[PDB]
């Protein structure tokens, strides 16, 4: 079974993911608005990205065992996993009717013309939009949404990490917490393998991120489309 | 050096 520390986890992360997300898009109204017609979606997305990596590091915060690591590896996770868990929670606003990122309003549904009017090309678009779909057929629970979540964070892997073997402790506790949660509260058939289909996600999730750097890098090259952008998101990527 | 990211995270 699950054991009450594992019980704890999942309680804190559902509670730490219901407190960074609205699933009403209220704050929506604040950012820069939609333009539909080159980058003229560029302010608007931007904006939605600024405001999901803020949501992102409340999140991060509540991770038990984040708090214990230095400020130095704090910086470093969240800047190298921060596209990768705004790819993963964006899944809960993305519908496969038609294949697009739905937040409330027909002015907040966003598509493959969308996100390239954020000159973004299909390179990039078409394989972020199949992890999408192969992530949503995954059906998981919410619980296990927080876990993968989490777990992305906490990767000893990226580059510039010190206590690497601190992270690891840290990931192999939620690790386990989600191995045990599909095998007890999992049901077949949708248990099968489903822990292998999360990490190969997150693998999906690491060929996007280096394509990201790519094109973000040729997007920011030119002032006058960094200039689009906001503080944040210019401190976290470049 | 990272101020924002920093102050987010105190
Ligand atoms: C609160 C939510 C909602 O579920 C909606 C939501 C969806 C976000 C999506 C869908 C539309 C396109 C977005 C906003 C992507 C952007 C266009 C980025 C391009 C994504 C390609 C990987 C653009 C960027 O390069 C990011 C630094 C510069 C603006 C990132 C996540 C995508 C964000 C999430 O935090």
């Amino acid at each position: 079974k699950l054991s009450e520390e594992q019980q704890h986890i999942i309680a804190i992360l559902l509670d730490a993911h219901h407190k960074t997300y609205d699933p009403t898009y209220a704050d929506f109204r604040d950012f820069r608005p939609p333009v539909r017609m080159p980058l003229s979606m560029l302010p608007h997305l931007a904006d939605l990205v600024s405001y999901s990596i803020q949501k992102v590091i409340g999140f991060a915060k509540m991770i038990p065992g984040f708090r214990d690591l230095t400020s130095d590896d704090q910086i470093v996770l969240l800047k190298s996993s921060a596209i990768e868990v705004i790819m993963l929670r964006s899944n809960q606003s993305f519908t496969m009717d038609d294949m697009s990122w739905d937040c409330g309003s027909q002015d907040y549904k966003y598509d493959v013309t969308d996100v390239s009017k954020a000159g973004h090309t299909l390179e990039l678009i078409e394989p972020l939009i199949k992890f999408q779909v192969g992530l949503k057929k995954l059906n998981l629970h919410e619980e296990e949404h927080v876990l993968l979540m989490a777990i992305c964070i906490v990767s000893p892997d990226r580059p510039g990490v010190q206590d690497a073997k601190l992270v690891e402790a840290i990931q192999d506790r939620l690790s386990n917490t989600l191995q045990t949660y599909i095998r007890c509260r999992h049901p077949p058939p949708g248990s099968h393998q489903l822990y292998a289909k999360m990490i190969q996600k997150l693998a999906d999730l690491r060929s996007l991120n280096e394509e990201h750097s790519k094109q973000y890098r040729s997007l920011s090259f030119q002032p006058e489309n960094s200039m689009k952008l906001t503080p944040l998101v210019l401190e976290v990527f470049g | 050096n990272h101020p924002m990211l920093m102050n987010l995270l105190k």
